DNA sequence: TTCCCCCCCTTCGGTGCTTTGCACCGAAGGGGGGG
């Protein structure tokens, strides 16, 4: 008869489906025929038992010690729930006072099977050296790489641990890779109790923790972190100096800058990602430019002096800035006090192809505001560079709804306000421009054209362009030659999506123009007409683009 | 004990295995306490790693309520089992709830505590509450007792309801009565004060049959589909009768009988949009003729069950919005209006969740069948703030749009 | 020579619409930190 301290967890399986037979591999190296020997302890230590010709099974030995490969069986087990899948991040981690490691590695042997399931992780395999026929074999334990083992473990662990963690909430226990750190507030004087406490309470429940190396080392060196009792940082970051660089060379060096981006302020990525546009091949070498050069100076300048995170606080709330740093990029340092930071951030997402800076620092609240409610739980006080009446202005005339969460004022340049703004109504003594623009399919030839209410009228021809970019540049037309005051009738629509929206970057040169002249003028004003109906001088421009 | 309902899903379809949002940590403190509260109880029951399954859950207020209440996302565990309710145990839908001239509210959630789920059925509906900064696990729970927010529990419980709410059918023939999830919609054409005295004789009948309870109400009489106008000018520019020809030919789609060609006799030139045009008698005549047209019902126009209801929202700027519920385009069902509130600087997000709620709750008045909102708002912004003004007891199905709206021609 | 998670930056493709172009979007491959 067997044994069992805690609670089996149910196992299925996928319905329709039996127990698959794998071909020999090869053994480990620290053991080639000490298999038998060590099955026969685990028979003795009850982890093992022998059975009858229950079912066809048969399975490898993985190539420490041995190790039964369910591989085969694995596309056969029932589906589980992972525990963990998003790492914490270093900031909002409390500070203890004290911490300690214990080994649970064979503890991994200590949370039985379900009894149902265990005639299913059977080993079928004799000796290597000797000759025998071969044994039985069957898992009284959680076997070792198996599909549900470590959620079952963990979920045990969890079930084992929650009536400690209930009395004294003040320490705090975590389970990585196959160990578990203790962190507490007490010194050292009174934690070793608690860790003598700990190691009882497991042990009523039949598992053994010694471990003597990491209890007295910190830093610990956890996912890329360097985590200390009451600092974090970033495992040293490595740049290649190289003066050649190929295409990986250059992603290798992006995606290691995007790392170091969160501890260290004031990195910039933006020009050297540029440099891998339409190429794709990593023996292809890219000549290196000046700005790229320059930023990638710029960066290797703050790595050199290292720099330390503070742990965060619970009795205390947390206040983020932003910082603007041209072509679309973001800086962002949240932090529980002055000169003392939790995060650093960058952001630099070209969403849309037609932007302007106020849309760009409402999406950069956003993420902010993610990234504190999946980490610290808690909105922050923003500070953005902004002035109340230009956000005014524009969140209550633009169509799209947004919100920003109790943000204040602080005065540090370059700050962002919108450059132009149109007129809602036609200007009295402005000349009226009546503009239209034709494009050819077949023969990839364009006119772009305008007449006034004065009598003027203006054609230029184009060549490989669309509709589209007529229009535009028939509007460029209009506004060339023309006063401070403007007035322009287009029957296209989407010319006036683009503008209405006062972008300030663009990724076609043309609409910078636009933007270009616009921001000379003084008072512009756009209307639109349906065109075929020979409505105003439409009629009139667009036969002379026509013909 | 009594017999529990079989609830199996369409063969050849798998359960929910949607993940959850991050929460805030009130919204998790909270959470916990009344999920402990209800396990005291024999509620929720926890469970094991062998459940692969997963719904999102969040934590919403009540007006006039400072506790909070649970709420589970069920949009998927719906459409899992779209046979069961809307086949098996569908509700009828009258089509006179319309003509009441008052509709109130009531809620019978705590009726569906009583009623235990299938045994089979309770790991599809299982839900975790995560944790801050992901440090522990998330604690996971599976319903014992029939569910609120799920489409079968209606279905499931309408025998009973049927039996609690008899004898006020009876006694009182003049209200309509209708069930929407866990919303009981209670239609009549009384006055102010018998209506209040009825909700409070319908709420003790409630008590008194065995239903735990810890203005409201609407008026479908106040509702009506808005038309167009066109503009009305005293002096007319060239400017403005370019702005009428365009809404004239947008809203030539709508109405095959306006007309625009008599309208382009007044601009033959060149002219600056500044300078003023007298008006001839032949375009005033047709003008008032598209007038006059723009009051007659559209032509071509009826309600088809099968397809889906699809709904628009349009901001018009100073805290206003407008709807537009149709199933084909440009051929609306129903078009509406919404504007502020007591509130003199309150949220933008917030007043699209109040006219979210508004819209559909006025669209299962009048149809019961609820539609998908096209909201003009960023996912990330919606996905975050969503829950802090929302309240109500079920979650509608919405698609974002990425279009540019040249719609000034809802609000003047 | 695995595979997956997370993150980032391009590329690609099919919708949605302003119509065989153009904008937005998600998902695919590469680059980072680990198992
Ligand atoms: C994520 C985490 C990683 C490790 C480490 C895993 C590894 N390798 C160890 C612990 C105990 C925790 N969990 C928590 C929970 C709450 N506060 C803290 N703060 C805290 C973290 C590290 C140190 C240190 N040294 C001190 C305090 N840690």
């Amino acid at each position: 008869v067997p044994i069992s301290p805690i609670e089996t967890v149910p196992v299925k399986l996928k319905p329709g489906m039996d127990g698959p037979k794998v071909k020999q591999w090869p053994l480990t190296e620290e053991k080639i025929k000490a298999l038998v020997e060590i099955c026969t302890e685990m028979e003795k230590e009850g982890k093992i038992s022998k059975i009858g010709p229950e079912n066809p099974y048969n399975t490898p030995v993985f190539a420490w010690r041995k190790l039964v490969d369910f591989r085969e069986l694995n596309k056969r087990t029932q589906d589980f729930w992972e525990v963990q899948l998003g790492i914490p991040h270093p900031a909002g981690l409390k500070k203890k006072k004290s911490v300690t490691v214990l080994d649970v590695g064979d503890a991994y042997f200590s949370v039985p099977l379900d009894e149902d399931f265990r005639k299913y992780t059977a080993f079928t395999i004799p000796s290597i050296n000797n000759e025998t026929p071969g044994i039985r074999y069957q898992y009284n334990v959680l076997p070792q790489g198996w599909k549900g083992s470590p959620a079952i473990f963990q979920s045990s662990m969890t079930k084992i641990l929650e009536p400690f963690k209930k009395q004294n909430p003040d320490i705090v226990i975590y389970q990585y890779m196959d160990d578990l750190y203790v962190g507490s507030d007490l010194e050292i004087g009174q934690h070793r109790t608690k860790i003598e406490e700990l190691r009882q309470h497991l042990l009523r429940w039949g598992l053994t923790t010694p471990d003597k190396k990491h209890q007295k080392e910190p830093p610990f060196l956890w996912m890329g972190y360097e985590l200390h009792p009451d600092k974090w940082t970033v495992q040293p970051i490595v740049l290649p100096e190289k003066d050649s660089w190929t295409v990986n060379d250059i992603q290798k060096l992006v995606g290691k800058l995007n790392w170091a981006s969160q501890i260290y302020p004031g990195i910039k990525v933006r020009q050297l990602s540029k440099l891998l546009r339409g190429t794709k091949a990593l023996t292809e070498v890219i000549p290196l430019t000046e700005e790229a050069e320059l930023e990638l100076a710029e960066n290797r300048e703050i790595l050199k002096e290292p720099v330390h995170g503070v742990y965060y606080d619970p009795s205390k709330d947390l206040i983020a800035e932003i910082q603007k740093q041209g072509q679309g990029q973001w800086t962002y340092q949240i932090y529980q006090e002055p000169f003392k930071n939790l995060k650093t951030g960058k952001y630099a997402r070209m969403r849309g192809a037609h932007t302007n800076d106020v849309k760009q620092l409402t999406e950069a609240v956003q993420k902010i505001t993610t990234e504190s409610i999946v980490i610290w739980g808690k909105t922050p006080k923003f500070k953005l560079p902004i002035q109340k009446e230009t956000w005014e202005t524009w969140w209550t005339e633009y169509w799209q709804a947004t919100w920003i969460p109790e943000w204040e004022f602080v005065n540090t340049p370059p700050l962002v306000k919108l450059w132009y703004q149109l007129e809602k109504e036609p200007i009295v003594g402005a000349e009226t421009f009546y503009v239209d623009g034709a494009a050819n399919r077949e023969t990839k030839l364009g006119k772009a054209g305008y007449v006034t209410n004065k009598g003027r009228q203006k054609v230029v021809p184009l060549t490989n362009t669309t509709n589209q970019k007529t229009e535009l540049q028939a509007i460029y037309l209009a506004l060339q030659d023309s006063g401070l005051e403007v007035n322009i009738v287009t029957n296209s629509q989407y010319a006036l999506g683009i503008i209405q929206a006062q972008p300030d970057k663009s990724e076609s040169e043309l609409v910078n123009q636009i933007i270009e002249q616009l921001i000379k003028k003084e008072k512009v004003y756009l209307a639109w007409v349906p065109a075929h109906k020979g409505i105003g001088g439409n009629e009139q421009v667009d036969k002379l683009v026509s013909a | 004990p009594i017999e529990t309902v079989p609830v199996k899903l369409k063969p050849g379809m798998d359960g929910p295995k949607v993940k959850q949002w991050p929460l805030t940590e009130e919204k998790i403190k909270a959470l916990v306490e009344i999920c402990t509260e209800m396990e005291k109880e024999g509620k929720i029951s926890k469970i094991g790693p062998e459940n692969p399954y997963n719904t999102p859950v969040f934590a919403i207020k009540k007006k006039d309520s400072t506790k909070w209440r649970k709420l589970v996302d069920f949009r998927e565990l719906n459409k899992r089992t779209q046979d069961f309710w809307e086949v098996q145990l569908g509700i009828p839908h009258p089509a006179g709830l319309k003509k009441k001239k008052s509709v109130t509210v009531l809620d019978v959630g705590d009726a569906y505590f009583s009623v235990p789920l299938d045994e089979d059925f309770r790991k599809y509906t299982a839900f975790t509450i995560p944790s801050i900064n992901n440090e522990t696990p998330g604690i996971r729970y599976q319903y014992n007792v029939l569910p609120q927010g799920w489409k079968g529990s209606p279905a499931i419980f309408q025998s009973s309801m049927t039996k609690i709410l008899e004898p006020f059918k009876k006694q009182n023939p003049d209200i309509v009565i209708y069930q929407y999830m866990d919303d009981l919609y209670v239609g009549s054409d009384l006055e102010i004060g018998q209506h209040r005295t009825k909700i409070e004789e319908l709420r003790q009948h409630l008590l008194r049959w065995g239903l735990t309870t810890p203005g409201y109400e609407l008026h479908p009489d106040k509702w009506t589909v808005q038309p167009i106008v066109l503009p009305e000018k005293d002096s007319w520019t060239v400017n403005d009768i370019q702005k009428l020809v365009g809404k004239l030919n947008w809203a030539s789609q709508i109405y095959p009988g306006i007309k625009v060609r008599q309208l382009s006799k007044l601009l033959r030139g060149t002219k600056a949009l500044t300078e003023v045009i007298p008006l001839t008698e032949e375009a005033e005549l047709e003008l008032a003729e598209n007038r006059e047209i723009l009051k007659e019902p559209v032509h071509g126009v009826y309600y088809d069950p099968s397809k889906d209801l699809i709904a628009e929202i349009q901001k018009q700027g100073q805290g206003q919005w407008t709807y537009q519920i149709y199933q084909e385009p440009f051929k609306n069902l129903k078009t509406g209006k919404y504007a502020r509130m007591r509130g003199a600087h309150t949220n933008d997000v917030k007043q699209l969740t109040e006219a979210v709620q508004k819209i559909t709750t006025e669209s299962i008045v009048i149809w019961g069948k609820t539609p998908k909102f096209k909201l003009p708002i960023q996912k990330e912004t919606w996905e975050t703030w969503w829950t802090e003004y929302w309240q109500a007891t079920w979650i509608p199905e919405w698609e974002f749009v990425n279009t540019p709206p040249l719609v000034k021609l809802w609000y003047q």
